[PDB]
């Protein structure tokens, strides 16, 4: 309102600055967006033909004003000295060892970022939080610039996370459902709190931005992400006992899902849900709340995990049982290994877990998977050269080959193209009887014609 | 052999035939190998629990705890048994009348000290059964004592909840379930066809001592839904 | 089309059959629909200008077709010879003893009208569960018919869940979210699910008509009261980290809510849910669990019970610890005793346990609450003269809050914004604190401050 952004600098040229940055300069044609990172080969990706990130819609958000107020460079410190607001877009990975290790968020690039912000600034800058952070970060933020003042130094922490999905989002920043700003409730975190809403404001109607104090924004990330995670745990409860009474899952989540205060989004069961984001935010909260001595909402959110994790137990299990409780040296197709369809990231795929725990009973595993590359998946299922990898698993060029001598096609992920297959000639080249364990409900309305095949066909939250 | 019976029931073996491949090795013997509801009288629950406590005031926990398994699987076994009933009427008795047979510890005695049926009957009362209980044997007052709150001269649940037949078909007219607790030779001759007319349906037996064994064809042609233990469903 | 639904039996004239039924005819003018009951009182009421239900329209509903075809009797054994479809809507309540006391439902009202069903029957009919039943149920049902058959009888059973709540009851009938019918997967049920499909069809489009196996349905309404249950319990879980940290629940649950896969109902943080159907559905669940040895699911669910008692106790903790963990004699002021706003129905209500918290510490408590009648608030809080010592029932707020140390808003009556809080605050005893429990204060916040409250709230840190 009173004070207008005319100079934004991002620290942080991945997937979360990079498109972000890009639509901001796009809509708002006066301001000048300078994304910088110290990794020079990506900035250079950025100004190419080829970006380093593919995401639809971005190349043509890029190139329609690349140049013109939207800029890429690995200079760092004069990108800081020149802007109004600065972005910090910087990863935070989880602490691999100490205090909250495989589940506390790491600082160390967070405060990085502080200490080289107030080491090349002078005069009243903006610092926003746009990285998924814990809650605190920005107490740690004000903390470095407050132990590290300067004469006219006025730096003010903002918060503003991002909430993109991969694969939409360009229409994610277009059309959000909100923007998220969190600042002090003081004249001037206010004052600051309303010059980026100002930003959001030359493409955002003003009813889907929402401001609030900081902790209550760093706060709100975290939470949305573990009450999405929830309804996948919840609904895969209601699996289990669909499997024992005689319920089917889709029904019963139609049914649920027609409410429309419950809603029909996130209520598809499965063997799992993954990705680099919900047991990642979840484990941070039950993290955040034994900290604060909460244990009763710790033990609450570390339901949605325990259940997540019990559900591929299960799945493993039937398919182990449906074996005879032995599968060493027997042949099995895994279809689908990305943690979900139409991506190559593999990150917390419920694929790994259930691969585990077939070559923890000498499974001879032939994974297919259309995108994610072949030597991903020999990492993700090696130890952290490793032998049980080439002795059990085989990476397949085809799905035929994969089920070809196999006993059970145990089919993962969810992508389309797994209920096209030609299953009366895998059929045939199958040991007998064989198996397909769906654990994704995709091959839902041929049963009946996979029986009449020969299979024994089951699935998640189906009676035998 | 309870246990044993457990594990029959969940995988289509008859405890019956197990005991006898079991008691034909002689270094085993064949007594003592007769699955039911669970064993009674005043001796064995009593030996076993004064020996549990003997080894705990001797610091011998192990020893201890392997003897209370004797005891543990005796309860889980009456336990198991009326719950086959209480699920087999809907999870709900209140006001349904169910007969009782057998009340003695075992067959040919007056004797009921820890007598199974004083559990399952005690079981059915906190369902709110209408119990109509008959033995050859026992004394109806006897039977009144046994089930009433000990220190109650008139309790109000006994009185309410249970009635003593002076005959079997009394106890069975208008039943849901005839419940067979003790191993009385006299009920296997019944006339079980008679007991089917008059029974509410779906009629069922629940023989809790193999006492009707070979009658199972001939009870499930007259209508009966029969089942025993150490046999599946 | 088959077979047309054209008599309709229902036995049970209470509040989920009678509105129900009335709601069919006037929609279904060619089917002659009539609602059966052994209680000639009851029935003589449904035949009055006095409703024995009051609900908003449901007079002029069944006003519009009494008489015409609908019809309300204690000739329950014509009703059923005469009846194409035959719905069951009776009670279930919880068991009070044995196996699964205080979770477990009671079938015996249900297998009462089951077997009578079957004793008054001759030829096909559809018998249809509306009443809340416990998955299994129309298992049971079928064990009673195929037990007792006769030649040429042939009854088919179907579940149709209700989804009404009180106050909407009819509102949620005319339009419903959806309508539910779950029955067999033979070409018999098939045949009497369309049956039954048809009849809604003369008002419900066929898009919002869901067809499902008959356990799926049963299933099904159970959990939708467990989903939304969870909601407010991870709302609230989420509250506690709020009064940690610095955070605001309000603003939290609003950034939560704007997400269009979660959406914006149910994440109103409380002192906690409430409710004849929420802790009975979410325990009746957990029971089921733990008999189909599904301890993980269980333990999963039970998480929402302990989450809401948790909630209300930290609540009671807090202010217990503003006046120093010594209440004996301190009078305190209890607004809203209904389990939420615009009714009477006390239920579970968080009121209930919040007070209990208070007696159990000494606390002479004034109770108001301005459509709860006062001797349902004394039964409530009894077994008695624990209550007649330490409770009394205002009359209206201002006595209540009289000479009172603290004020515990428990139940978001629109009226409690309004109150003159100056002069509440002339005549409390200092430090004057109020205890919000539903928000409903949440603006006032610094005039309430600035008049001399210590006001404090969920979700909020002090």
């Amino acid at each position: 309102s009173m004070f207008e952004i005319k100079k934004i600098c991002c620290i942080g040229a991945g997937y979360v600055g990079g498109p972000t940055c890009s639509v901001i300069a796009h809509m708002c044609p006066e301001i000048r967006v300078t994304v910088v990172d110290v990794n020079e080969s990506r900035i250079n990706a950025w100004n190419s033909p080829t970006l380093p990130i593919y995401e639809p819609g971005l190349k043509e958000v890029v190139e329609s004003c690349r140049g013109k107020n939207l800029f890429f460079s690995t200079n760092i410190d004069d990108a800081i000295k020149e802007a109004d607001l600065v972005f910090i877009s910087v990863n935070t990975p989880t602490k691999t060892y100490g205090m909250g290790k495989g589940r506390a968020a790491d600082l160390k690039y967070i405060e990085a970022c502080a200490r080289r912000i107030v080491q090349n600034s002078n005069g009243y800058k903006i610092v926003t939080e746009k990285s998924a952070v814990p809650v605190r970060a920005a107490e740690s933020i004000r903390r470095i610039f407050d132990a590290n003042t300067k004469p006219n130094l006025n730096l003010q922490v903002l918060s503003n996370p991002e909430f993109l999905a991969e694969g939409t989002a360009i229409k994610d920043l277009k059309n959000p459902d909100r923007v998220l700003i969190g600042g002090d409730e003081t004249p001037e975190g206010q004052r600051a709190v309303q010059a980026l809403c100002a930003v959001y404001e030359h493409w955002v109607p003003r009813e889907k931005i929402l401001t609030t104090n900081t902790w209550s924004s760093e706060l709100s990330k975290l939470a949305a992400n573990a009450f999405l995670a929830q309804r996948i745990s919840s609904i895969n409860s209601i699996s289990a006992l669909c499997e024992a009474t005689g319920a089917d899952v889709e029904e019963v989540a139609t049914a649920i899902g027609m409410d429309q205060r419950i809603g029909n989004k996130f209520l598809k069961a499965s063997v799992g849900f993954g990705g680099s984001c919900f047991q990642k935010d979840v484990l941070n909260l039950v993290y955040l709340c034994e900290a604060l001595n909460l244990p009763e909402v710790a033990r609450y959110w570390q339901q949605v995990i325990d259940m997540n994790d019990y559900q591929r137990r299960r799945f493993a299990s039937r398919i182990i049982d449906s074996l005879f409780n032995t599968v060493t040296d027997k042949k099995i197709a895994i279809l689908g290994f990305a943690f979900k369809k139409d991506t190559g990231d593999t990150r917390e795929s419920s694929s790994i877990y259930i691969s585990k725990y077939l070559m923890d009973e000498g499974a001879h595993l032939h994974i297919y998977d259309p995108k994610v590359p072949r030597e991903q998946i020999v990492v993700d299922l090696s130890h952290p050269e490793d032998d049980q990898v080439s002795r059990l698993v085989t990476i397949s060029k085809d799905p035929y080959e994969a089920c070809d001598g196999a006993h059970a096609v145990v089919i993962c992920t969810e992508w389309d193209m797994f209920k096209e297959l030609d299953y009366e000639r895998i059929h045939k080249k199958m040991l007998k009887p064989a198996f397909i364990f769906d654990g994704r409900r995709v091959l839902d309305g041929l049963h009946n014609e996979l029986q009449t095949i020969g299979f024994q066909i089951e699935t998640i939250g189906k009676k035998v | 052999i309870n246990s044993i019976s457990a594990l029959c029931e969940a995988t289509g073996a008859d405890v019956e035939e197990v005991a006898t491949a079991i008691g034909m090795d002689q270094r085993i013997g064949n007594k003592f190998l007769k699955a039911s509801v669970g064993f009674g009288g005043s001796c064995f629950q009593k030996d076993v629990l004064n020996l549990v406590y003997l080894c705990e005031a001797l610091n011998l926990p192990e020893v201890a705890r392997y003897w209370q398994q004797v005891i543990d699987m005796n309860d889980y076994q009456r336990r198991r048994f009326a719950s086959r009933i209480i699920d087999s009427l809907f999870n709900t008795v209140t006001d349904k009348k169910i007969a009782i047979l057998g009340f003695a510890f075992k067959k040919d005695t007056g004797d009921t000290r820890e007598s199974s049926s004083i559990y399952i009957s005690k079981y059915l009362m906190d369902e709110g059964a209408h119990l109509h209980i008959y033995d050859p044997k026992v004394p109806r007052e006897q039977i009144v004592v046994d089930l009433s709150h000990p220190g109650v001269s008139e309790d109000d649940q006994v009185s309410r909840l249970v009635t003593i037949s002076k005959d079997p078909y009394e106890a069975c007219d208008g039943a849901h379930a005839v419940v067979i607790c003790t191993e009385w030779d006299m009920f296997k001759e019944l006339d079980y066809e008679r007991i089917h007319k008059k029974m509410l349906k779906p009629a069922f037996i629940f023989d809790g001592r193999r006492v009707l064994d070979g009658l199972h064809n001939e009870l499930q042609t007259i209508g009966f839904q029969i089942e025993t233990i150490g046999k599946k469903v």
